[PDB]
This record gives C-alpha cells, structure tokens and sequence, in this order.
C-alpha cells in the first residue's frame, strides 16, 4: 500500500474511534431489543440504527455513517497533512487513551545483520537460526523491529535482557552466550502481545475489501498482521508512543466497523469499550 | 424559565372525552364497566404543573419524569386504566426507566398466562429495569399481542431572533409528528389473543380498542401546538441540555395527574414572544459576568487562603458577592440562589 | 456419539439461544447486586434467577429454565425430532445472526489423500508430514476437512492459495511446490480461527455431564473440539452457512449455560451478546 | 519473594475483589460520560471517578482507593500481622464465587522425578524429554505441579489418563507406553488453561512495579506466570478449592487495578465481572 | 446497635425487628453494629452515617495545667464539609416497609437536605469548640462515670 | 535524549517555575496543619492541595497542576514548538531572576586537545592526566566544556588564571608551566559549583521516571548530572545567561516537583524561594 500519515493524525483518530464506538453501542442496543421475527433484522437496523448525534455528522442513515468513516479515514491516512480543526475538535491534546493491545504475537519479525552468518526459520511463536560458520559468543544474531512485550519461555543457547521472566526492552536483541560451532540451532520463544488487537478478525476481512474498493489506488486487501505492520512502519518519526496508539486503534477499528455494519453480528470489546 | 413563560395549557374539557368514550364503547348503559367508571373520578386539576414538567423532561434528557404510584403490592381498576392511558398517551423518552418498567409490568401482569404483579416486582431488580422493560415491550410487540407504545421525535425549527448562543434540538412533549399523525414505537394496530385478567379485575378486548380510539389528539390545535415548541427551541442554550438534576421534586408527578394530562391531550401554551425569553437569558448571563468580573478584580489571589482556609473566613469572602447580588438587574439569579440554598449551597456556588 | 438433526433446528436454536442469553444476563445482575449475608448466593439466586417476558415457556424459576433447556435440546438435536407447540416453531421465518466464531484452531483435522505415502503428526498449530518415497511437485498432499479461516505463516516446501497472507478458501489444500526426495518434511502453520468458541471451556466441561446423565444413550462427556467436530459433521448437506450458524451456536450454548447454572460464576461474552 | 498467606485470607480477598470491581465499573462509567473539552481525561476522572462508598475507604479521590488496596494487600499477603477492622469484614459469612480462570497454559511446570535420565526442554504448547538410557514401559517420566485443565492434543510415545479428549485430573502425569531405546523423544502438547487470567497483562507490568516500590524488601517485579506459581506454592495445604480461587483472584486483581488507575485505559472483563 | 436494627428492619427482605434483635446472642453489640453498617453501605443500599474526628487546634495562652484533644460533637469538618463514615450521598433502591409502616425512598434525600449545616453555623461551632478545648484540664478526661443520669 | 528548545523557552519557564513554587508552598502549608487522624496524608493532600486562582489551570485538584506541568514541559523542551495560548503570556521579555546554582561540581566535564597526548582519569573533585609523550611548557592540556565557578585548590605542575584563589573565567583552561618529561602526572582540584541545584536529588530520580513514562520517545531515566549536561548542550547559541538560567531552573524543577507530588515530603529551598 501507498499512504502517508499526517502529523495531526491522533486528533482525527480520536473522533473516528468515538464514532465507531457509538455505532457499535447502537448496534448492540438494537440487537438486544429485537423481539419480533416478522421483520428481517436488517430492516429493523436500517430503520433506526443510523440516528447518532455528534459534531460534524448530520445524517440519520447508515450511509451517512459510512461516508463519515470514509472521510475521516481518507483525511487521516491516505492524504498529507490536514489540520484537525476542520472536523471541529475543540482541543487537540485532550484525547482519551485507547484500550491496550491484546493481539497475540504468533509471527515475530526479526532482521539478521549483514554477512549471512545465520539462517532464519519462523515457527508458530518462536524463531530458530542455523549457524553456517564459526561464531564467537557475545554478538547479536537477531533483532526485533516490531515492538513486542510479554514474558519469555524456552530460551536455549541464547541470552536476552530480562528480569523475572519479563522482557526489559520492547525490541529485544538476541545474543549468544557460549560459542557453538558446526551447524547448530538456537531458539527464542516468547509469550508476548504485538501492536494489533486479536478479536474481530473476520470482520476485518469483510471490511478491508469494502474500504479497498473505494480507495483502490492506495488500499489493498491483505491479512490483519501485514496491514498493522505497514501502518506502524509508515508512521512519522517524530511521534510519541502515547499518540501512536491512538492512530493505530482507529486504523484497525475502521475496517472492523465497516465489516460489522454489513454482517450485523456483535462487536469486539476493544471497539465498543473505548 | 419554563414555569414563568408558560402561563396556559391547551387541554380539552373532560366532559367531551367522557361522551366520546361512551359513544365508542359497545356496551349497554345499564351494565357497569370499570374502564368507564374510572375516568368519571378524574379531574384536569394541575394540568399546568404536569405540562411544565413535560416540557422540562423534553428539554433535559436527565430530568426524566419519576412517577409516584399509590399502590405498594396490590392493584386497582383506577391504577390499571391509568397505566394503560400512560402507556398509550405518554412517550417513553420523557419517562424514567423505573417509570417505564412499572407500567410495563402492570400491563404484562394481565396478559401473562402465569406471572403476577407481586412476583414481577419481587423477582426484578431496580438496577436492570431498562432491560426488563425492553423484554416486556418486545413481548407486547409480537404477533400474539400488539399494544402501540407512544413515542416522539426531535425538532429543529426556530423563529429568527438575535441571540449570542447556539441552540439545539429537543423532543416534543406530545406524541404526534409534523404531519399531525400519532407516533408509536411499534405497530399502530391493537389486537390481542385473550382478555386482561389480574386478580379479579377484567377488561374486554374491545375496551382497549375504544380507549385507543378516544386517545386521538385534535388535528385543529396543530398550529397552536407548535408555536410554543418553536419559541422554546429558539430561546434556550444548547449547552444546558446536558445539565444534571439538583431538586428532585421538580421531576416528580403522581399517576393520576399524568393520566388526566394524557387523556385530555394537553399541551403547553404561551402568550409571550421569543425576544423576552432571550432578554431574560441575557440578563442571567450579565449577572454571572458581573460577579465574575468583580471576583477577578478583587478576590483572584492564588498565593494564600485558598482551599486550606478555615470556614471562619467565608463571611468576608461572601460579603462582596451578596452585595453584588443586591443591585438592580440581578434579582432573577438572587431569587433562584436564595430559594434553593439547601440543594446548592453557597460554597459550591462561590467555587463555581 | 449418535444424534439426528431435524430440518427445523434453526428455528429451535433461535429460541434456545435467546433463553440462554437472557438467563446469563440475569445471573450477572444478581451477582453484582448480591450483598454478603446469612443466605448463600446459591439460595439467593434460586429466588430471583427466573427470567420474565418469554411466553410459551416455563422460566419463572432456574429449575424451569433448566427443564426448558432440556426440552429444547431434545427437540433440536436428539432422535426425538418433535417440534414443541409451546412456541411457534412452525414459523420463525426471520432470525437474528449469531456472533462470529472465536475458538483458536490448535488441533486442526486433516485427511490423507489416498493409501499412505506420508507420516503425519500434529503440533501446537501446525502439521508436518514426512514423505516415505519420492513425490513430484504439484500434487495434493493434504486437505483439511474442518472449515478454517485466518492467516498463514511458516510455509516450508508447500503452497496455499492465499493473497496478502489471508487464506482464500475455508478449506485450504496443501500442495508441494518443489520436487522433494524421501524423508523431506513439509509443514503448514495456521494463525486461524476454527468453528466454536474458546471461552468458558470449564463451564462446558461441567455442563456436558449434566445433560449426559440425562441422555445416557446418546451423549457422552468429551472435549469441546470433538463435540464441535461431530456436531458439524452430523449436519445435513443442504443447509446454508447462515442457517447452520444458529444451530452451531445453540449446540455449544446449551451445555455452557447448564454448567453455568451449577457453578455460579460469570458467563462468556458470546452467550451474553446474542 | 517472601510472603506468608494466613487463614483469614479469603475474607480480605473478597473485600479486595469487590473494591477492584467497583473501581473498574466507575472507570468505565466515567469513560463513557467524558466529553472533549478544556479539562483532560485524568482531571475529569480525579474529580468523580474516585468517589466510591464502602466501609473502610474514607476518600472521594483515587488516593483513597490506592491506600485501601495497599492496606488490604499488606493484610492478606505480606509478612506483617495486620488486619483492617474498619472494612466490611465482619459480615463475610458467605463469599461470592470468583470468575473462572482463562489464562492459556503456555509454559507448564513439570518435575523430572530422579536419576537425571531425561533432559527437559520447553516449547510454545508442548514439552519433550530425551531418554539417556533404557526405560521400562508404564513408569513415571514427568508429572506436573501447576494444575491445568483442558484438552490434550498430539501425544506421541506416551499416554495420559484422558477420555473423550478431556483430561480426567487437574494434575496429569505422562507415562511411557513401550520400552524405548536411548535418544528416543516423547512429546505431549496441551490445549489447557492454567491458574490466573490472561487479559490485562500490560496493566500487570505497571502495577507490580507500583506495589513493589512500596514493599521494597518483600516483592520483586517479575512476570505474571512466576507470580502466580509462587502464590500457588505459598498457599496452605488445608484450604478448599473455593477459597483459594478467591485468594488467587485478589492476588492478580490488586496489581492490575493499581496499574489501571495509572493508565486510564479500559479494564479486563475478569476484574470487572466479579 | 438498636438504632441500626430499627433502620435495617425496614430494608431487609426477610428479617423483622425481632429477628435482628435476636442477633444479640451469637455476637456482640459492636460486631452486630458493624454488620448492619456494612449492610447499609452496599450496592443496593447507601445510608450515610454521621461521623466525627479528633480536634487539636487551640489558641495559645499561659496556663498551669495540661491540655488534651476532644472529639467534635457536631458532624461537620474544619473546612465546612460534612463528615460521614461510609458514603456521602443517600442512594437506596427500595422502600422502607416495616410492620406496615412505609416511607417512600425519595423522602431520605429530603431528610438529608434539611439536615445540612450552613457555613456560619459551622463557624460558630468551631469558635466555641476552640475556646472550650484550650482551657478545660485534660487530666480528668480519663474519669469513670459516677452519676449515670449525666450520660 | 532528543529535544529541541525554541526561542520562547524563557517565557514558558517563567510560568512553569512560578507554578512549581506555588505547588510547593501549598504542599508545606497543608503539611503544617495535618490533623494526624484516621485519614492518611495522601488523602489529605489530594483533598486540599490544589490551586484555585491561576489562569491556565482547569482543576482544583493536584491533577490539574500535574497536567499543566506536562503541557508546559512539552511546549518548552520537546519537539512540538507549540505556543500555549491557554496560559496568559503578556510580555516575553519580563523574566524574574532565578536563584543561583548550588550543585557542587564533583565530576567536572573536560575534553582533551585531540593530539592524543594525555590520559584522563577522574576523582572526587579533581582531574589528573598523565603525559603519553614529551610535552613542553606553555601549551594546552585540558579545557572544561561545562561552565564552572568557584575557587581553585591543589594546583600542581599546571597553571590556571586565578585572582586570590578564585577562578577568573567560567571555562578555565589547564596549561602546563614546566617542561615535564617521562610520563609525569599533573593534578587540578576545584572547590567550585557547577550548573543546577544539589538539593532534592531524591525527588528528581522519582520524577524523571514519572515524566519519562509519558514522553518515553524523547526522555529516558538517568542521573541529574547527565540530564543537566545534555540540557545545557541543547541550548541555543543565541541565548544570554539571564535566560538560560530560567530555562535550566524550570528544566530541573519540573521533575523535582513531579516526584515531590508523589512522595509528599518537603521541598527544596531553590524551589520554594523562587
């Protein structure tokens, strides 16, 4: 995908996340009070599920909500810098923190240094390397570029900076402890969490196609993990980690809510409880 | 403001309602019917107070009406008929969750095959009233039972006037649309599988149809029914609509008064213009600005005597404020402040 | 485990799931409003456990809800396929969609193509087979018989139809991509979601025996995965995915609610948000 | 970590869990009623979110809740002989059951019995040992100490007491089935749930440090798994399975709530739905 | 304990006044009071209890004897805020029905409102307490009741 | 650390220092009248420790002062050169002088001439170098990059400009005075005062963590001396001593006050008497 994130993304992502949360709450409220099976549930929702009051949005139909998320997503991610005042946010710094990430880090990105000393095999939740030549102990073998946090389990022939089983650093650096010659293998498994959210995986698949049909020149369908990795890698350099979470929440919440508005199922906790 | 600027009420006299119900009822005059005998003991006294509280509940979504039910465990024909009238004539967006749940349970106790009012009250919890109300409304909006529940919509219209503040939108204190047709959350049709039976009290299936027929508001008053709503929408600031409730008795009305208000199709009425209300609001704002300016130019000091000051020092600080409040043009705020000191004390007012 | 699915099962499940969800909501409210005293929480619940507003069913008491669950389960899943006239089972034309599946796929079920040219062993989320003899590249070597959807990682000497990391089909088929000699090991790890729900596993464990002791000749205690696989495999072929979702939801919601009424703990979200 | 859990622990734990649930409920309620304006979210929460009225908490600020958590934690788990007579501890005759555990068992604890005949390594979901000499059929090779509950998948060259896919005992043991040569490898994977919960691990990291800075000589920051294993190992032998659940619920609810009051994000479901 | 029992007789679902009065045997007065007080500060019921703290402010003066701290008879704080042991606002989700005597739940809010202490009232209370605390000899604060009628 | 200081830093610092002094004075005022009863001092401070009359602050609780300090620090020292219109800045020229520095210069900072001619080792208050090769009298040996004022003691085999034992220039240079061969050693001790305020070092350590948990991308925990050396190195060249003094005073006062609002001990003199 091709896109650049404006330097005022969090102030727009806050409004987008609030809109998505209100949409999800309205959907659940309509779900609970649906008691007559004569009318299709789609018809009942299309009748009263679009009436939501907020600054900027002035529509009483789901189509207006869809255009609202479309415009917010476009302003925040596809185009260049746009000032937050256009959407009428009163204050830029007064943004409510988003829920913490709960996505399991099954696949873990690592970058080997130059020289091709090691080979990389990814398994379910760990990484193995095979050493093709002689290596002295005390040198980096791997480094993690995708921020990660959690415990460490089943480390063999390697050392990582940690105390009590908890990783001290977000980006760990795996090093050797004892010299191992003649085509060895070392592992480093982690019981950690990544930078996305785990629930609503199907809804993301349904909504990513919906919002890629519109911005076909910028957005393409793919998996949630790759989408999150590219969005994280495309963030501006001068941005605190407190404000990156705000934009990363909306980046994943928009496809999920777009898909959810089609298949009127439940909503994930990280979307509704914002 | 609502109580001062709403000096009338547009209801219809009860005699015509009684004659209409007698004409619609397909029952012999000699036979005694309890639905007929219950509206003969009602009066439109205090319709004005109920109208003011209806308007306040429409403007403020936190000041939903709380109904005071004389019953504790048992029921009565008056209670049943009044609950039906409230169900079919008062929109639910102007009633609190408990008020909705009590009348819903009273309605359901007669149509339920085995449930009783005492059991529903004992098993239910006041915390989950909205859920239980939703379930009961869904049950009563199914294909076996159908009772239309009155509702209302928001309005944006306004009369042009010069004002310094933005306005919003409020619900209507009546159940009709701009067109003039009654509004119902569910179906507009009444059909029931069986009768209504709870304890020894019983109601025929055509009695509810007659009651629905008599509860139709007059189309003619539509022009007068909306001018008051227009001037109320166009003269109250929108940022006040999220205010809390401080005096409970302002949102409390008993069941008989609400039933009498809803039976006659009353609506608030007024004879004042838009500019007087906005002038009063401007006066209130001017009083607040005067007090704020005096405090900023005399009392605004952060170095000493702030939160830690002893209660003995409050006499000196308050003297300037109550001197300012005693000049000409500040009588509205002074009256409101001195009348309700118990609910909003002087210290919180001073801190604000 | 033998069980016969009638063609009116979705209509039955439409009411069973509603009954289960309403019972769960009441328990959470009572648990919040319970004040510790001389009376036990179990005695406190028996008095106010019963739900209201469901005609044609006995539910004024917890035992009543348990008996209703028994009757509905028997009518929907057992050989006694008789539709109760207590509810309007004949109609129920329009139903509410159930929540999406959340159970992770750890032991995914597969079938060998023909006779036996491989040695298959399961793993935490992957399967690996070793070829006994030489096999050409471009022929089917494995196929999943249990529907699955999600991402794919660690593709070694195989190929799966997927774009952007997201599996194209519900039933992916594994095909070797390189001519491989004997004893070569191909693997396939899936970060995907199977059919079922992962929460409330203990509640299911206690609840399955509750209705196994009643239907001794038909139901036996077993794991959630095996129960779900058998229930899916016993469904008729001529049924829509949307229509089978209600049956699959209720088939797991009944045991977990039955166990929930015994162990007065919390209820899973998917039962609540139906 | 040194700590002595007394007999009076369940009474303290019930109050602690109730306080934590009330704090979470207030946090979410104030998080839904926050309108963007001049005041930031933390100022808004400080003014109203703190107010909670129970016996023994004497403050309408979050500092009172923090001190109450500190006092209850010290009374229940710390070495000093302290009991808070000011709370609602006198009427703790009946205790509401805590929610069931949901923590995945990724690193499960086992103990090789004797003789150094087996070498142990761990994986994401499975364990495996190498026999250094001949072994007879049907003997004990490993046994678990940390209780688990769930299904068993992919067992090779061993046997576990399981019927229908479900483990019969909370402490399964693995035994070899056939006399096997040296260098043979036996494996056993489990899809089970260990003690404690899984959600809220980000809050745990910042709460354990908070409550370790106060009791600086008694508690050392470390991961949730080691914390829970030590808490379970320090439980007295003469305790029921019902009281230990409450104790272990409070032991994790305290740090996560302490960390939640710092970062004003959401709250875990197990903390809130107590 | 007796005040708490009279209050709780109308809010408990099952126990009557006699049933609560019977609890004297399997407990103490202090413990039963603690139990009922904890029952009145739960999620279902919230009845604020008047409380007070020790007072130590005295205006210096030359005197021969010793001085001590005394509780403040009034339940307002040095800064004018009310002092309550369990909760600051009455919020009870039921009605008081005991032996056929009933009070609506909305009357308790009015009763709390009418019992509020104004600012000059609190100023006068603290003015009197400050001069009373700084001159009465404190050696007799450990006295034992002799003429019961005085208590 | 990475941080950019704008041309209007003195204006922000003159407000931040005043806010810090106000908060400290309020802390001592409330500390003097603590009732010593059932409530702890933390609840007492949280209840009555706020400032009510300062423009810019939007809450009467301590959290308001904390949030204002965060805003001022971010505006003055971080990447965003945002001018805070919320606080009232009328003249950017008027700046009350800050108190003089009190930090003893123990680890003095010096740089070698780049000829690779001397070895550098440190001591309590003196530096001493050993000549690697022959050196003639009258050439540079060392020079200080961190400005220092005070007296000079124990000058051996070197010369510094001095009048009556007092240093003349704020950046003294050490030049050898005698032809000294054969790897001799020269010493230079200073009884001087560096930049910053020695008092209140305990509060700085706890406050730097507090403000680094928020601006983690720009600020990291470290010692006071290194923090001040980097802060002084990042000052613009076009900056007088009257303004840099205010900038550095606020730069040190912000962490100290942030850590003082947590540990409610006293406040240093240089913070109170600003």
């Amino acid at each position: 995908m091709n896109l650049e994130i404006n330097n005022f993304a969090p102030a727009i992502s806050s409004i987008g996340s609030q809109l998505c949360s209100l949409s999800a709450q309205k959907l659940l409220t309509c779900r609970k009070q649906y008691g007559n099976g004569a009318k299709s549930f789609e018809e009942f929702y299309a009748e009263i599920g679009g009436i939501i009051g907020m600054m900027g949005i002035n529509s009483q139909t789901p189509s207006g909500i869809r255009e609202a998320i479309y415009r917010l997503y476009q302003s925040a991610f596809l185009f260049g810098d746009i000032f937050p005042e256009s959407f009428g946010i009163q204050n830029t710094q007064n943004i409510k923190p988003p829920p913490g990430f709960t996505a399991p880090a099954k696949k873990l990105e690592v970058v080997l240094p130059q020289g091709g000393a090691f080979d990389l095999i990814y398994n379910n939740g760990e990484i193995r390397v095979t050493t093709t030549r002689n290596v002295q102990a005390g040198d980096l073998v791997c480094t993690v570029t995708f921020p990660i946090q959690g415990s460490v389990i089943a480390t063999r022939n390697c050392h990582v900076n940690e105390i009590g089983g908890q990783l001290t650093t977000t980006r760990p650096e795996i090093i050797a402890s004892v010299p191992m010659p003649a085509r060895t293998v070392i592992v480093a498994s982690f019981d950690a969490i990544e930078i996305g959210y785990g629930e609503g995986d199907d809804l993301f698949a349904i909504g990513i196609a919906i919002l890629s049909n519109r911005f076909n020149g910028q957005i393409t369908p793919m998996s949630r993990h790759n989408y999150m990795t590219q969005m994280f890698a495309n963030l501006p350099a001068n941005m605190s980690e407190r404000d990156s979470s705000a934009v990363l929440h909306f980046a994943q919440a928009a496809p999920v809510v777009l898909g959810m508005m089609e298949r009127l199922t439940g909503a994930p906790k990280w979307v509704l409880d914002y | 403001l609502d109580r001062a600027f709403l000096d009338g009420v547009g209801f219809t006299p009860l005699a015509e309602k009684q004659q209409q119900l007698q004409l619609q009822l397909k029952t012999n005059i000699l036979t005694a019917n309890l639905i007929r005998s219950a509206i003969n003991g009602m009066n439109t006294e205090s319709n004005l107070e109920v109208a003011i509280k209806m308007m306040q509940a429409a403007q403020l979504h936190r000041a939903s009406i709380e109904i005071a039910f004389p019953m504790n465990v048992s029921l009565s024909p008056e209670i049943i008929v009044q609950c039906f009238i409230v169900w079919m004539s008062i929109p639910e967006q102007l009633l609190s969750d408990r008020s909705n749940f009590i009348i819903a349970a009273v309605i359901w106790a007669g149509f339920s095959a085995d449930d009783s009012y005492a059991d529903i009250m004992r098993r239910s919890a006041r915390a989950s009233d909205r859920q239980n109300y939703d379930i009961i409304k869904a049950a009563l909006s199914s294909r076996k039972f159908k009772l239309p529940r009155a509702s209302t919509t928001l309005f944006d219209e306004n009369e042009p006037v010069v004002r310094r503040y933005q306005i919003g939108r409020v619900y209507a204190p009546f159940p009709v649309d701009r067109y003039g047709s009654p509004v119902y959350s569910n179906c507009t049709k009444v059909e029931l599988a069986s009768d209504y039976n709870a304890e020894g009290f019983t109601i025929r299936k055509d009695d509810f149809r007659a009651l629905q027929a008599v509860l139709r508001i007059d189309e003619d008053r539509a022009a007068d029914m909306f001018t008051t709503l227009r001037i109320m929408i166009s003269s109250i600031p929108a940022v006040w609509y999220d205010a809390e409730v401080v005096h409970y008795p302002h949102t409390a009305v008993e069941l008989e008064q609400l039933a009498a208000y809803g039976l006659t199709g009353a609506y608030p009425r007024t004879n004042h213009s838009v500019d007087t209300i906005v002038k009063t609001v401007n006066n209130i704002s001017a009083t607040y600005s005067t007090i704020a300016q005096m405090l900023s130019t005399i009392d605004l000091d952060p170095t000493r005597y702030g939160t830690s000051e002893s209660i003995d020092k409050f006499k000196i600080a308050w003297e300037n404020v109550e001197s300012v409040l005693n000049m000409e043009g500040n009588d509205f705020v002074k009256t409101i402040m001195y009348a309700y000191e118990d609910n909003f004390p002087k210290k919180d007012f001073y801190m604000m």
